[PDB]
DNA sequence: ACCAAAAAAAAAAATTCTCCTTCGAGTGCTTATCGGTAA
DNA sequence: CTACCGATAAGCACTCGGATAGTAGAGTTTTTTTTTGGTT
RNA sequence: AACUAGCUCUACUAUC
């Protein structure tokens, strides 16, 4: 009911003047801050604050602090993260990097 | 990562380490021992490598005595493309020197007497090292041989063995 | 010693070779570079095994370029030099301080300390001669000489070995 | 000319991650280093002509790799450990 | 804030949406796995109208003299009388209608007829009948069992979710119901016949484009849609001027809760 | 754990080439032809490369197989050919 | 062509791990042992002495020592000595977590106040996320100031058995800034049985403590044993970074240019060493501590300059000491200005104006800027024809090149040119060359608001510098004609030119997504023409309808 | 013999109030503390 | 009567603050002394 | 073809 009133409220907002937008945006939006088994502010410390990789949390609004915590916990990221890659500086898996581009043999025999 | 050395430095026993381990995987996912071989089973495995390509290379071609057996694998290497594999000829110089049966005919059926026996390759492996059958000199030179039995256990099991076998 | 075992190799093809023959093509490859390979881990790769049925699945493009990569599984036997052992082998090089026996693809070389003292070589001055038990100088003169100590550094291994030890010395 | 955090947001809109990649690299920094796996540090010394590349310390002739990075990130990296905190491999190691 | 709170968010090749942490967070993108892009203001058409005239729309029966055809429309327009295959067909999608008129009087407390809807019929059946010179006079060669069943079958072939276990079928039918129930609507075998027209070439060939669209009409699977959800909204929210607050400190009130709201108040029925 | 791989046949992944896919093996086809690498399809004189992978793929005889990924790890594949494209 | 070509692997970055350094392996990494706190110029000529500033560590300029591995400068990725310190430090981002940990752990015995045999702690440990059972733990054991031997009672029918190391009591703990002590108060053995004992704790009792700890109680408390074990909380052995993170810019007249955080380190060791000496020699024990205060004050200053304002750490000018911390701080500091956004290479900038003319993907692009920029292909035995043309004809004229990239790193200027008429550019090679038409690029308008304001255009070569659009494009860039500027931005590889000429194609952003409906559209000028046109009172003569016939390029022909 | 440049060595550092000053925003984390309550 | 929470508030302690551009202007230790070489 | 421009500190503007 807490999404339902959400979604209501903010197409409110929005339909208030120069409406409007498809709804899928918003229901995404409503959705991913409150698929948390509550709901959960975008502050410096509603979201950023929560199990995620360490670089893209430390891309925002907490420059050095973060690390030391991960440091201290010592805990690791795999990296399958966009920004994980930008400072990586690795084509992230995003639009044509989300597949990889892999080659064939047999093909190449039967068309010579 | 703390060094995971998990080492030892090479000794007689043969202490082996751990990228040397002794249960190896494999692709397919079975585990199996470090596959080892005796000096004189890996000659004819060699051979029959070397035949494999000879078939190989009749088929590129259409598009006892080491030195001519150098030539000839010195032949499967120019077949492709001018040999310059000095190594590979100069390990294969001291590749029959490996085997310590010379003649092609005594190994190889020191290799099928000692297949059905499933004995160690290690103990039959160490008589290459020098020119000498007298097992007292190994018994001086690796302890571990008189420690996991007695000589004449190991004589008693060799002389089956031995009696084909001519050495070099 | 002889061990024998499934080896796995990165390999990257240049773009320009693909044609219907890379398979041939990158045989030939694995057979240049595997062949004669001498590293730290395995000592020396001496050759494959099972020339066919090697498996050569699939490769993947880089993203930066034509150049495809290619990851091989294959057989082979190779040699390990292991410390502790005595192989006898022939004194290639002649040096006054101690010679210096090649046993086949390895060499080894020994000090005039090293040298055993039941069997009394005159090895100080130069390489010793025929006394007590036996010892030779020719480019044969097979010596029977022990492997304490492996290196790594290089593309090769060098091995040495104390022969002031029970039964170590030329006979 | 600047590239900005809302450009960047805009390419990753239309996914075009290939052209971001050159666009940040070859237009940039195009650093490249060697680590060992073992310390998966940023300490390994090399001799190009001598062709060694040990890491002292993790005495291994054998745990090496290059990786093209960012000398920003590296930079980033140097007063990050020596701020006393960050490891590296070229692998995964949970599946 | 906004875009860097969403940046990872997107689907992958299940027709899902995660994060970089394979959190879902959409089991169908949108609940439709349909493209931003494929969306008209069409207008659907069950909904409206009163009792009588629905029925009007729809209803037939050729046993009964009130909502029968007449034979003209229809090559075999004569001897179809009678038959109880076809009545009891027709029965049966009148009885299917008459639940979706009931499950969209549900769905929609107001009523209102216009949505945002995935590929248009309105504009391929213009062009089918332009692409064929129909006329006014000539009856019709297509039969009754030729639509009642091509309805069905095209609705089936239509695939968005290439599931083959349990769950996934469910889903399937959920995800497109809204869209078959529509198409339903607008290929009445009434409204065929009495406005449209259509000749059994020019039908099937209205079926397969609708399929080609539809499948047009899928998510791309494997952009970011977060990001663009993000982006989207972000824009308007600059370009705008301004008892009841409003405007952008409303905006960051929600966004940002932040428990202090200064028109707390509540509507009470 | 299991491999990671699955079967050519029991593939959930849609039958339809999507639009990043198409851009990737255009601009990979691109590049590899640039740098002259071996070509297939006949020219007709036309000498920039984006349109010869362009005509390539009309034609449909390219020799790449994609790759194809799963947020749980294991993976999945196709061949060029046995997809269809339409956008 | 190689950038030093290196026979060593390479491959991806896919996994990123963090921890601390424990003191004997950073000794171990390190290379220098740093002792004199000068810096350049021994006695005083030249060849930095070997105490800062490469003993043997990252070079300096044009002499390639780079730790004597030759790499140059630009390959010479830097190297680390290490430092050392006479006590043990604290580290100001250690600090609030260390205070828990102390608070958490019995010191005096090196045991954990609560032990399996409440539930609570139990379902503590059960409740393994990764950190918030530490919260759990530190939430249940702040009270229980007095360590326990024998805790079990009840779940034990009555009796009750040992568990705990020591039988004391453990103090109250708090801090002021950069230093934290304890209140024995202990309702016995103090003053009067109530006044605590206020004793300040040194750091290397707190590292015993620590070592003292259990293992698994690292992992208890969240420590990775492998990675961070709490000892290694407390910095000992400081190590030092490279030269080229600290370079010399020597300020445009003869300065040396040295920054900050190098005259820090000069302090630091200075410090370090003021303390080495006195406590060598006879300790009056009550100037001691204050060499440890200022030692620990300069280390904290050094590893970041903002604790609570009690200090400033100002430098020997009056701005403040810039440390780490700011250094790399949000806001243009190493994130958003030098990692996750850039400047780049390849790219111009200038004032616009219509066009009623061009097509709509084009853009109008001004002949020198043309000219400036660039674009490399690669010798083909297609392009060979025109790459040669182009090469002729020089740097000069617009369809030309700058540069010629061969099989070998062999970049060869065509501004001097000594044999122009001369090379004939066999295959494989590269060839930077201007921009011809129809080519992809980049165009953009800050701010960026949506998907647009960036998309792929053609390319037409214009006089008259400056940029020419079509006014449909208009209003989805939002940009006027008065005075307004975009950026241009061109790709490197085909790759890349391909990977912009089916995604961000102005022909393929005709309908936004954002509001389901187009986009783009018709604008004043031909709004109000076709208004005043296709009206009905209105009609045509015979020679204008022939020359709009004439004008629309797709006629058929037919009148 | 005069002295002037300059390099080297050390510290100017006190007046005083809390005004710092408007940056106020919120939010989270610590700590006092009445206040009740079951044994 | 008595610790035993305990919820409440008060405090106190946090760090955050649009995207690019282009300028030009001033200062990036001070003072004091001692030393010794240029000077007549 | 001898290979480098270059830091911070405040004021003013340019679009939005
Ligand atoms: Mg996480
Ligand atoms: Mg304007
Ligand atoms: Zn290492
Ligand atoms: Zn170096
Ligand atoms: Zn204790």
């Amino acid at each position: 009911a807490g999404r339902a009133a959400l979604y209501k409220e903010v197409y409110n907002v929005i339909a208030s003047d120069g409406s409007y937008v498809n709804y899928r945006h918003m229901a995404l939006l409503v959705d991913v801050m409150t698929t948390q088994g509550g709901l959960t502010s975008v502050t410096r410390h509603g979201f950023n604050r929560s199990n995620t990789g360490a670089l893209m949390r430390c891309s925002f609004e907490e420059t050095v602090e973060i690390l030391f915590e991960a440091g201290a916990s010592a805990e690791l990221d795999d990296c399958r993260g966009v920004s994980e890659n930008v400072i990586l500086g690795q084509m992230a898996p995003i639009g044509t990097g989300a597949f990889d581009v892999m080659i064939d043999e047999e093909s190449l025999v039967k068309y010579m | 990562r703390l060094k995971k050395v998990e080492e030892e430095e090479n000794a007689a026993t043969l202490q082996l380490g751990q990228e040397f381990q002794l249960k190896q995987i494999n692709h397919q996912g079975e585990e199996e021992e470090l596959i080892a071989l005796n000096l004189s089973e890996a000659r004819l495995v060699i051979k029959e490598a070397l035949v494999e390509r000879r078939r190989a290379f009749k088929r590129s071609q259409k598009k006892e005595t080491r030195e001519k057996e150098l030539e000839s694998i010195d032949v499967l290497l120019e077949q492709t493309t001018g040999g310059n594999n000095k190594d590979l000829k100069n390990t294969m110089q001291y590749l029959t020197n490996f085997s310590r049966f010379r003649d092609q005919e005594t190994v190889g059926a020191v290799i099928q007497l000692l297949k059905s026996t499933g004995l160690h390759p290690f103990e039959v492996a160490q008589l290459g090292s020098l020119a000498c059958d007298t097992a007292d000199e190994a018994k001086t030179l690796i302890p571990s041989l008189n420690n996991k039995i007695s000589d004449d256990e190991l004589e008693r099991i060799l002389k089956e063995l031995s009696n084909l076998e001519t050495l070099y | 010693m002889f061990f024998i075992k499934d080896l796995s190799l990165n390999i990257t093809l240049h773009p320009s070779f693909f044609g219907p023959r890379m398979k041939q093509y990158l045989k030939t490859k694995l057979l240049e570079e595997v062949e004669g390979s001498c590293t730290g881990k395995f000592g020396y790769i001496l050759c494959v095994l099972d020339y066919d049925n090697i498996d050569i699945q699939r490769g993947r493009i880089l993203p930066t370029d034509g150049s495809a990569e290619f990851n091989v599984k294959y057989r082979a036997v190779v040699f390990k030099p292991f410390k502790g052992e005595v192989v006898d082998g022939t004194v290639v090089s002649c040096s006054q301080h101690g010679f210096e026996v090649q046993v086949g693809p390895m060499k080894v070389f020994v000090t005039k300390h090293l040298m055993p003292q039941d069997l009394t070589f005159n090895a100080g001055s130069n390489p010793p001669s025929y006394q007590s038990s036996e010892d030779v100088i020719t480019i044969k003169s097979r010596i029977r000489v022990k492997i304490e100590g492996c290196i790594s550094q290089v593309s090769s291994i060098h091995a040495i070995g104390s022969i002031k030890e029970d039964y170590l010395g030329a006979i | 000319l600047r590239f900005g955090e809302m450009e960047r947001d805009c390419m990753i809109a239309h996914g075009a991650a290939s052209f971001l990649k050159e666009r940040l690299m070859e237009a940039s920094d195009a650093f490249r280093v060697h680590i060992c796996g073992i310390c998966g540090l940023m300490t390994v010394i090399a001799k190009l002509n001598h062709n060694q590349f040990e890491c002292k310390g993790c005495d291994n002739k054998i745990d090496i790799y290059q990786i093209h990075i960012p000398y920003a990130a590296k930079l980033l990296f140097q007063e990050l450990m020596a701020m006393n905190i960050p490891r590296l491999y070229t692998d995964r190691s949970r599946d | 804030r906004l875009v860097k709170a969403l940046e990872d968010i997107m689907v992958h090749y299940d027709n899902t949406t995660r994060n970089s942490l394979g959190n879902v967070i959409q089991f169908i993108y949108g609940e439709d796995g349909m493209d931003a892009a494929h969306i008209e203001k069409q207008s659907l058409d069950t909904i409206g109208g009163s009792d009588a005239a629905f029925e009007k729309r729809y209803r037939v029966d050729l046993l009964n003299t009130d909502h029968t055809l007449d034979p003209s429309l229809l090559e075999s327009g004569s001897e179809i009388l009678g038959d109880l295959k076809l009545q009891v067909l027709l029965d049966e999608e009148y009885k299917q209608l008459v639940k979706d008129r009931k499950f969209l009087r549900e769905v929609f407390v107001d009523g209102e007829a216009n949505w945002p809807l995935p590929v248009n019929i309105r504009r391929i059946i213009q062009n089918a009948q332009q692409t064929f010179h129909i006329d006014h006079t000539k009856p019709s060669d297509l039969t009754i069992k030729d639509i009642v069943l091509g309805v069905k079958d095209l609705q089936e072939n239509l695939l968005v979710l290439r599931g083959k276990n349990e769950i996934i079928q469910n889903a399937q039918r959920d995800a497109v119901t809204l869209f078959c129930c529509l198409l339903r609507s607008r290929l009445a075998t009434r409204r065929v016949l009495q406005e449209y027209r259509l000749t059994k070439q020019a039908f099937d060939w209205v079926l397969s484009n609708i399929e080609a669209q539809f499948l047009r009409s899928v998510v791309h699977p494997g952009e970011m849609v977060g990001v663009l959800a993000a982006q989207s909204i972000g824009e308007p929210a600059t370009q705008m001027t301004l008892k009841v607050t409003s405007g952008v400190p409303r905006l960051k009130e929600i966004l940002n809760v932040a428990k202090n709201m200064k028109t707390p108040s509540l509507t009470v029925y | 754990l299991k491999e990671k791989a699955i079967p050519k046949d029991q593939r959930a992944t849609t039958p339809y080439m999507t639009k990043y896919e198409r851009a990737r093996i255009l601009g990979t086809r691109a590049l590899q032809i640039s740098m002259n690498a071996p070509v297939f399809v006949d020219l007709e004189g036309e000498t920039d490369p984006l349109r010869i992978a362009m005509k390539e793929l009309a034609e449909k005889k390219i020799p790449l197989v994609i790759r194809r990924y799963l947020p749980d790890g294991s993976f999945e594949d196709w061949s060029v050919e046995e997809l269809i494209v339409d956008l | 062509v190689g950038q030093q070509y290196s026979s060593a692997p390479l491959r991806t970055v896919k996994e990123v791990q963090f921890g601390l350094f424990s003191p004997e392996e950073v000794r171990a990494i390190s290379v220098a042992k740093i002792r004199f706190p000068e810096t350049m110029d021994e006695t005083q000529t030249r060849a930095k002495i070997g105490g800062l500033n490469d003993p043997r560590l990252g070079s300096i300029d044009r002499n390639l020592k780079c730790q004597t591995c030759q790499e140059g400068m630009n390959e010479c990725p830097g190297h680390f000595g290490h430092i050392d310190l006479a006590k043990p430090v604290f580290h100001v981002g250690f600090i609030a977590k260390i205070k828990k940990v102390c608070e958490c752990v019995c010191m005096h015995c090196g045991k954990l106040l609560l032990d399996e045999h409440n539930e609570l702690m139990r379902q503590a440990l059960a409740i393994k996320d990764s950190k918030k059972r530490f919260a759990a733990i530190w939430t249940l054991c702040k009270t229980k100031m007095v360590c326990e031997t024998d805790v079990p009672s009840e779940d034990d029918p009555t009796q009750l058995v040992s568990r705990g190391g020591c039988g004391n009591t453990q103090p109250t703990i708090r801090k002021d800034g950069l230093k934290l002590v304890g209140s024995w108060k202990k309702d016995r053995a103090t003053g009067d049985a109530d006044e605590p004992e206020l004793r300040v704790l040194s750091t290397e009792e707190i590292l015993n403590i620590f070592k003292h700890i259990s293992v698994k109680d690292f992992t208890s408390l969240g420590f990775n044993e492998v990675f961070s074990r709490p000892e290694w909380m407390i910095l000992t052995c400081l190590p030092v970074p490279p030269p080229p993170v600290r370079p010399s810019i020597s300020f445009n007249e003869s300065q040396r240019g040295e920054d900050d955080l190098t005259f820090k380190l000069a302090d630091i060791l200075k410090a370090n060493i003021s303390l080495e000496t006195l406590e060598h020699n006879g300790a009056p024990h009550h100037a001691i501590e204050e060499a440890e205060s200022l030692l620990q004050f300069h280390v904290a200053t050094y590893m970041d300059n903002d604790i609570a304002g009690q200090p400033q750490a100002l430098q020997k000018s009056g701005r403040p000491v810039k440390s780490i911390r700011a250094r790399l701080k949000g806001k243009e500091g190493r994130i958003r200005g030098n990692l996750m956004g850039k400047r780049v290479d390849f790219s111009a900038r200038t004032v616009i104006s219509g066009d009623p003319n061009l097509e709509l993907d084009q853009v109008g692009v001004p002949k020198s800027i043309a000219k400036t920029l660039t674009y490399p292909e690669v010798v083909t035995p297609y392009n060979i024809d025109r790459l040669t043309q182009l090469v002729r004809n020089g740097p000069n004229e617009h369809p030309g090149a700058k540069y010629v990239i061969r099989d070998s790193g062999d970049r060869i200027d065509l501004r001097y040119s000594k044999r122009a008429g001369d090379i004939q550019l066999q295959y494989g090679w590269k060839v930077e060359r201007h921009i011809m038409d129809n080519d992809p690029v980049l165009f953009n308008r800050q701010p960026s608001l949506h998907k647009m304001s960036m998309m792929a255009h053609r390319v037409k070569v214009i006089p008259y510098s400056t940029f020419r659009l079509n006014l449909s494009v208009t209003s989805p860039y939002n940009a006027d004609f008065d005075g307004d500027e975009m950026n241009l931005h061109v790709p490197q590889s085909e790759e890349t030119r391909a990977e912009l000429s089916q995604l961000c194609a102005v022909p393929l952003q005709i309908v936004s997504p954002q509001s389901n409906k187009p986009c783009m559209g018709i604008v004043q000028d031909t709004l109000c023409g076709i208004r005043k046109l296709t009206l009905r009172d209105t009609f045509i003569e015979l020679d204008q309808v022939l020359n709009m016939l004439y004008w629309v390029p797709d006629w058929d022909g037919v009148i």
